RNA sequence: GAAUCAUCGAAUCUUUGAACGCACAUUGCGCCCGCCGGUAUUCCGGCGGGCAUGCCUGUUCGAGCGUCAUUU
RNA sequence: CUAGUAACGGCGAGUGAAGCGGCAACAGCUCAAAUUUGAAAGCUGGCUUCGGCCCGCGUUGUAAUUUGGAGAGGAUGCUUU
């Protein structure tokens, strides 16, 4: 016969709390927030809140006893309080007015302003979250999706320019290797964006890339919150680009120019080196987009399906094929208006997107310019 | 030679800077602990000439100890009751020397310098690794500082007979019948 | 309350200045550069608090006075001279296709009705000017990168670039393409 | 009321005691230092002759050393250190001596502003042993002294040493004899009063 | 033992490897709930639908009139002629914002 | 490779006791971390590592109009 | 051994050494008071492939030199590792 506390026993030792959490790992509510984006951890729901805590409100969020184990026996939580220590030093040179003192323990910081790579190293974190390859590419889903809209957007203090440059140099890093290996197989056109959905290894990845313009960010939103959602995908992207790579043989990381990316090669710059029905379509086929058509998005397709010879403006981009309308190696010209050669067929981009869905050349008659378009379909 | 002139100006003590200084320190002291502790000497000249230096592994502790008699005298000084109370407070350290710093119509303050042992820039330290060694456990308690070797009669002449090996070891002496074998 | 200091500083920094105006205008406005039309983008950086009444007008001119903005600019043997005045306040160099291509496509405003509205649909380009040759903003692209007779109005239509401050990162042919990549 | 800690309440009362106790001529002269416009141009010339902390240290003897493998004047330093200092003016070897106003043994610096004015160097008073430690790449510098300049500015320190004099030295002179005290508020008074 | 001297500005100039290096296949514990994947796109989502998935001006009208996170859907279709005439999306970035919190701060029940 | 053998450098070492989570005259009463078994993310039982005081060195956190700098 | 001597004392009871000399054993030293000032050269940590990185202590003084039958500084020419 023992007397025993409904309190102390039942679902109130299983499930705490945030303010308790918080209060546990002796975080602040930023810190706590943020290691929950890189560990994956959740807040779920209990079966009974009045009987995990009676004073508790349904606007209140729990979480489970043991990944909050997981945060207290976290290395990053002793290399936040290392770098939080660390900050603390870069202000001594600046209040003592040591320049040099400053110069070097910024460098020790190692701060990602002036790096771009991220600030903590999350491999062991990345390595626990992800069992097998296959869940990395389950989260290359919103990882990509994460990457093409943050590469669009401009530089903030959260996301420098810097880190912007590191994120349009691996996501075509990540396109050149779609490209080789013909991955691409649906192409989406849509009011938010163009989707896009590949196959690899069996498991397919949908992203989305708005058009390139002015996207409006006012409002309520928290740069940290996204900045870390970067960094967490970042890291992820460089390990599975390296293993991709790696996978077919191909040289990790690329070499390229600062000349020609400077000049507006983009996907041009980016040379690779093999060794350390897709292909069918415009197998031999040589192609021209005009000024007004997006070259970024019609480039990643064409090049993904294998067509040899394409060239555009030079106000568009550099280290293509011929700028000038008047060379006759061109047959199909991408136009969208509101020369006239004989031997050039003019043909507009929504054509590109209903033959690479289709895979069944449509006619170009159909889809001849100043006429209205047919209606094409999601292929999902 | 900022100590020569702190030398003399220790030697001035009722002078007016010295007596103000003293006087203001004493009020300080008095509103503080007993046995509590000193970043740095009061007094860093009468530190420095009596074994103090800015080591790890030396501290400084203040102590008050009450004056008057025990017409019954206690045979201990002032400084040795300072010094013992001291090492029964932090008993893991080594009592070197001991130094006056101020005094009151109640009390008398005193400033006693402490020797880590178990440190290791104690014990790499030839000049004060003599310190670490079992013997010099609690000097204060058997009359090994300054004040004790005082008390004890630890000079040399016709003038210190009775005390200048130990006044306990001499009556031992003087005291024992010898007899030997071919008497 | 400000300081004797800060006073002396003033008054020499203005003589300092009207002497080098003064010398500008004695002395032929002759440019060390090829009389071929060329294009500069140029910047306001902050150089003295107070201000000398010729460059008053001519910054009004180039609308360049909030904190760290840009414009796109055409040289001339005039607008040399406007640059070759307004020297410690601007910085001017030669623009890349990659930098001016990212710089309107990040930050785009124009102006209609004294108001700056963002750069959010082309049919708001067709309702602002329509009838001049535009068709898109790569028109308007295309614009920059080869100068037209249109022009005018396209530097007139776009608002100055309000750029972020950097933390770190007189003339400069392409340190100023390092300092857009380092502050946009 | 509420309670206060007890050393909050101790370092408040030291405070009051300080302004009220009337203080001997040797400490009563630290209580006027100089003026904000005199510290500023002081440590303009100062910062110029900063020591080479524990880094750029290490860098240059690297240099000599790899240069070996495969010539210079007398450095110019910013002298601190109290017996290394009170040497240099014993000697006459100081141009100029800037000694701080809170050094918590006292007695370390109550002969410096006469021995300085005995020798014949021009001294100074500062506030803050923190801000020269700051010169000197430490934590807290008691005393700091200029003995040598470079050609550059054999100029700056000797308008520096006249400003220092008639700014400061010739406006404290018969302050320097003068006891402290006199600083008694309004219950003080009344205190006073009704004692009397 | 000792690397000789670089000029700082040549150190400025000076300033990967497989994760799965011994993988083994793991069972998941059935207490964490992945998250769910957004749906695929739709056929309304295109920018030229077929005319069928027109609705007509009126709740068009009805649309903007009433407040924003009262919809069924965040969008309806619209028609375009040109890829040049489609604008960007304009609440993209509070959508995927609102995935975030819908990613870490709306709790999963299985 | 026997031994109530000798040697002895490796282990095991219950409750107490300077006796050290609290109590002690009960094989009782608490907290932090982990594991196991029995209907078991909620219940029960058991096990493993911990949790005394004074002091020293360092680490980290905090307070104080004590106190300095901060218009270039 | 001096020596139950000197010295002290209800000068009663008593108390009571030491220098010298003969032996036993012997062994000498460290600081503080100095400006390294043409360079805190010193030291605790904890991170390491261990080869050398930072953090702190410390100028209100950690090393070297010196300790008054001494010593330092120049010069000087031999002798030592």
């Amino acid at each position: 016969g023992k007397a025993k506390k409904k309190g102390k026993s039942g679902a109130a030792r299983n499930y705490m709390t945030r303010t308790q959490a918080v209060k546990k790992l002796q975080l602040s509510l930023p810190d706590f927030r943020k290691l929950c984006i890189w560990k994956g951890i959740y807040p779920r729901e209990p079966r009974d809140r009045r009987k995990v805590n009676k004073s508790a409100t349904a606007s209140t969020t729990f979480y489970y006893t043991k990944d909050i184990q997981y945060l207290l026996h976290e290395p990053l939580l002793q290399k936040f309080r290392e770098q939080k220590a660390l900050e603390k030093k870069i202000s001594r040179a600046l209040g003592r007015g040591d320049v040099s003192n400053a110069a070097r323990l910024e460098r020790n910081a190692n701060l990602p302003e002036k790096t771009g790579k991220p600030r903590y190293t999350l491999n062991h974190i990345i390595r626990e979250r992800y069992p097998t390859f296959q869940d990395a590419l389950r989260d290359l889903d919103d990882c990509l999706s994460m990457l093409f809209l943050f590469a669009n957007l401009p530089s903030t203090t959260a996301v420098p320019a810097k880190m912007i440059a590191r994120c349009e140099r691996l996501c075509h890093e990540f396109q050149h290797y779609l490209i080789v290996t013909h991955s691409l197989r649906k192409s989406f056109l849509s009011i938010k964006g163009i989707y896009y959905q590949a196959n690899i290894q069996g498991e397919d990845i949908l992203w989305l890339v708005p058009y390139k313009f002015n996207q409006r960010i006012v409002g309520d939103v928290d740069f940290r919150i996204m900045g870390t959602f970067v960094e967490f995908y970042m890291t992820l992207l460089g390990f599975v680009n390296y293993r991709l790579y790696t996978s077919i043989g191909l040289k990790y990381p690329p070499k390229f120019d600062q000349v020609k990316d400077d000049q507006g090669a983009e996907l041009a710059a980016f040379s690779l080196e093999g060794l350390n029905d897709p292909s069918q379509l415009f197998a031999n086929f040589t192609f021209f987009l005009s000024r007004e058509t997006p070259r970024q998005p019609l480039e990643f397709i064409l090049r993904a399906f294998g067509c040899k010879r394409i060239g555009w403006d030079a106000v568009l981009g550099e280290g293509a094929f011929t700028t000038d309308e008047s060379d006759p190696r061109i047959t199909h010209q991408i136009i969208d208006r509101p020369g006239r050669y004989p031997g050039r067929i003019y043909v507009q981009p929504q054509w590109v997107w209903d033959s690479i869905n289709d895979e069944e050349l449509k006619p170009p008659e159909l889809y001849a310019p100043g006429a209205q378009l047919p209606p094409h379909l999601s292929p999902f | 030679g900022a100590l020569k002139y702190l030398e003399e100006l220790s030697k001035k003590k009722q002078s007016d800077v010295v007596r103000f200084l003293l006087r203001v320190r004493c009020w300080e002291y008095r509103q503080l602990n007993v046995i509590h502790r000193a970043s740095r000497p009061s007094r860093p000249d009468k530190a420095r000439r009596l074994g103090y230096k800015a080591k790890q592994g030396y501290v400084i502790y203040r102590v008050r100890v009450r004056r008057g008699g025990r017409q019954l005298k206690y045979q201990r000084s002032l400084r040795a009751t300072a010094e013992e109370r001291v090492g029964r407070r932090c008993s893991n350290l080594r009592v070197l020397n001991s130094y006056w710093v101020n005094q009151d119509s109640t009390y008398k303050y005193y400033e006693v310098i402490l020797v880590d042992p178990n440190h290791k820039a104690i014990r790499r330290d030839p000049r004060i690794n003599w310190i670490c060694n079992p013997v010099h456990k609690h000097r204060e308690c058997r009359g090994l500082t300054s004040t004790g070797k005082k008390s004890r009669g630890l000079n040399k002449g016709h003038r210190f007979n009775k005390t200048r090996a130990g006044r306990r070891k001499t009556w031992k002496r003087h005291n024992t019948l010898s007899l030997w074998r071919y008497r | 309350f400000k300081r004797a200091e800060k006073y002396v500083k003033e008054y020499r920094e203005q003589e300092r200045e009207k002497i080098r105006l003064a010398r500008i205008a004695k002395q032929q406005g002759s440019f060390h550069i090829p009389a071929e039309a060329k294009l500069v983008f140029v910047i306001r950086i902050k150089g003295i608090n107070k201000i000398p009444p010729k460059p008053r007008k001519i910054l009004q001119l180039l609308r360049l006075r909030q904190i760290n903005n840009g414009v796109f600019v055409k040289v001339t043997k005039a607008t040399a001279e406007m640059i070759k005045i307004v020297e410690p306040w601007v910085a001017y160099g030669y623009p890349n296709l990659k930098s001016v291509r990212e710089l309107i496509y990040k930050r785009g405003y124009g102006k209609v009705n004294g108001q700056r509205i963002p750069l959010t649909d082309n049919a708001i380009i067709e309702e602002n000017l329509g009838k001049y040759g535009i068709i898109c903003i790569e028109d308007l692209i295309h614009e920059i990168f080869t100068v037209g007779p249109n022009f005018k109005q396209a530097a007139n239509f776009l608002w100055p670039f309000k750029l972020s401050n950097p933390n770190g990162g007189g003339n400069r042919e392409e340190h100023i393409n390092a300092l857009i990549r380092a502050m946009n | 009321m509420v309670k206060w800690p007890e050393y909050i309440r101790l370092q408040r009362q030291k405070k009051i005691l300080r302004m009220r106790l009337k203080v001997p001529p040797a400490i009563a002269q630290f209580q006027y230092t100089l003026d904000k416009n005199l510290a500023a141009q002081a440590f303009k010339l100062l910062n110029k002759y900063r020591p080479e902390t524990k880094q750029e240290k290490k860098e240059r003897l690297l240099r000599e050393a790899t240069a070996i493998k495969e010539v210079s004047k007398k450095p110019y330093t910013v002298k601190y250190g109290l017996n290394h200092v009170v040497g240099l003016i014993e000697n006459k070897k100081a141009s100029l001596v800037l000694i701080a106003n809170d050094v918590d043994p006292i007695e370390l610096v109550v002969f410096l502003p006469a021995l300085c004015r005995k020798m014949g160097i021009p001294y100074a008073i500062i506030k803050g042993k923190a801000r020269l430690g700051t010169l000197v790449h430490k934590k807290t510098a008691a005393v700091v002294a200029i003995t040598e300049v470079r050609s550059e500015d054999k100029n700056e320190l000797a308008k520096l040493i006249s400003a220092v004099k008639e700014g400061y030295l010739e406006k404290v002179e018969d302050t320097r004899k003068r006891w402290g005290g006199g600083i008694m508020g309004f219950k003080a008074q009344k205190r006073e009063e009704k004692r009397k | 033992r000792i690397l000789p001297y670089k000029p700082p500005e040549e150190r400025e100039r000076e300033e990967f490897y497989d994760l799965w290096q011994n993988e083994e296949p793991q069972p998941p514990n059935p207490m964490h709930i992945p998250a769910p994947k957004l749906p695929p796109p739709g056929y309304d989502l295109s920018y030229n639908p077929p005319p069928e998935y027109l609705p007509t001006k009126e709740e068009r009208e009805e649309w903007e009139k009433m407040d924003p996170e009262d919809r069924e859907k965040d969008y309806l279709p619209t028609k375009y002629d040109s890829l040049r005439k489609v604008p960007a999306w304009g609440n993209f970035v509070k959508e995927r914002f609102e995935r975030c919190m819908d990613l870490y701060l709306a709790p999963r029940v299985r």
